[PDB]
């Protein structure tokens, strides 16, 4: 779930 | 611990018709992450559980948003991209049945009771804090957050609409329809992916992953 992971961490 | 003023602030902070709808869905998935970050205590959950809650509730969360946005129009849905999909356009594209379900079970009922943005945001926060989601590291904490949302929602309803004692229950009883409509829309989207002649963008595609 690359996109969701990246958006939540930022 | 769960004030309705911050939930409303989250709503206001985020401001072939099948192809147009799928493009708007992908656009709003990015916006949905920013919305959830602004819901109190969501960002404090473990990162794996933030992922689980959004992957479990994204379709219901997006449907509630464009349904409430469309109470201003008749026989139509307002997309976040500025486009309008008329009931006749959806019917002529072969998706009239589910379109009519959205208009009848969600949009018209939202318009009939004049559901406001604070109530919409609270209902979306209840959907977001779904303690039944599989894989949650601590389902009890999510259940506690959901309880705080609908405790604050009821207090808001009794205070702003004292003459409508059944309003809090009326809001919650749209959630079974939202759940059923969300499941059907996912069913359609998987069929579109299987056929493969409908453009599906990367974030929408990721939500279709196992
Ligand atoms: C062609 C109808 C078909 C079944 C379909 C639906 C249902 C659209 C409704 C209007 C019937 C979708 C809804 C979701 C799961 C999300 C919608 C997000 C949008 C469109 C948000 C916005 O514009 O704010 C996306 C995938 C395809």
């Amino acid at each position: 779930h690359k996109i969701l992971h990246r958006l939540l961490q930022d | 611990d769960m004030p309705v003023e911050r939930i409303l602030e989250a709503e206001l902070a985020v401001e072939d018709p099948v192809t147009n709808i799928c493009q708007a869905a992908d656009k709003q998935l990015f916006t949905l992450v920013e919305w959830a970050k602004r819901i109190p205590h969501f960002s404090e959950l473990p990162l794996d559980d933030q992922v689980i809650l959004l992957r479990a509730g994204w379709n219901e969360l997006l449907i509630a948003s464009f349904s409430h946005r469309s109470i201003a129009v008749k026989d139509g849905i307002l997309l976040a991209t500025g486009l309008h999909v008329h009931r006749n356009s959806a019917h002529s594209a072969g998706v009239g049945a589910i379109f009519d379900r959205v208009l009848t079970e969600l949009v018209s009922k939202m318009r009939d009771m004049q559901m406001d943005k604070t109530e919409l945001g609270c209902l979306r926060a209840i959907v977001l804090f779904n303690p039944d989601s599989k894989g949650l590291s601590n389902p009890a904490e999510v259940e506690a957050l959901r309880e705080k949302v609908y405790a604050s929602l009821e207090a808001y309803c009794k205070h702003k609409y004292p003459e409508q004692p059944g309003r809090f229950a009326k809001l919650l009883l749209r959630l079974p329809a939202l759940r059923s409509i969300g499941l059907k829309c996912l069913e359609h989207l998987f069929f579109f992916k299987l056929i493969g002649d409908t453009p599906i963008d990367t974030f929408l595609m990721e939500m279709l992953e196992a």
